[PDB]
């Protein structure tokens, strides 16, 4: 029993989230591992197999049978602390729980900031072509 | 896996 | 920080319940070892001075200057699995946290089992002597 | 102390 914020540690509250994944028994990215590599699943109408990592917030989609949740997260967040942590959730101290949250909530605003530039440099696209668009 | 489109 | 039923754990927090509590310094019960201690400051208009174990629940008024909280807490609730933890909230882990919370979990539910079963007894005696006194009339 |  743990409060909402911090379920997303627990294996298998990541695994639960995992609802109409496609891939089960006899693939390598399974529920079981990929909730073991750190990801949620964040499904859209629009990018349905879409998995996102809780600690760093790094979003994959385009997953396949074969594919290794653990060497996927490497690849494109290789920098994650959570693939740092090597002993069990129960294993740690709550120091190093708290030494861990805290990073979190840097990643999430971290992760936050880069899609506000984001989202601000696609709106000054809409608005340099409005402006060209005017002036020809 | 990729990254989001 | 952390959230709110956990707060207990936190020996600043303890102590930041003592508002108003009399013995400050010069005495061997000060928020700080009342604190350190394990309990809580809980006043009533009645008891002004009332202190609860955040663990087992246990509840002491009554307090002296020169008490020492540690050995009144051994005194009075000498189970209690508080009174053995030795190391800092930030040293233990996450599995002995788990397994303090719900030892705690247990103590609440024994506290409110044996509050209910004193409430019944009691209107148990009432109604048991008002029908022996319309027999007896 | 005492107990309530
Ligand atoms: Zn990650
Ligand atoms: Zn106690």
């Amino acid at each position: 029993t743990l409060p909402p914020a911090w379920q997303p540690f627990l294996k298998d509250h990541r695994i639960s989230t995992f609802k109409n994944w496609p891939f089960l028994e006899g693939c390598a990215c399974t529920p079981e591992r990929m909730a073991e590599a750190g990801f949620i699943h964040c499904p859209t109408e629009n990018e349905p197999d879409l998995a996102q990592c809780f600690f760093c917030f790094k979003e994959l989609e385009g997953w396949e049978p074969d594919d290794d949740p653990i060497e996927e997260h490497k690849k494109h967040s290789s920098g994650c602390a959570f693939l740092s942590v090597k002993k069990q959730f129960e294993e740690l101290t709550l120091g190093e729980f708290l030494k861990l949250d805290r990073e979190r909530a840097k990643n999430k605003i971290a992760k936050e900031t880069n899609n506000k530039k984001k989202e601000f440099e696609e709106t000054a696209k809409k608005v340099r072509r409005a402006i060209e668009q005017l002036a020809a | 896996a990729r990254t989001k489109q």
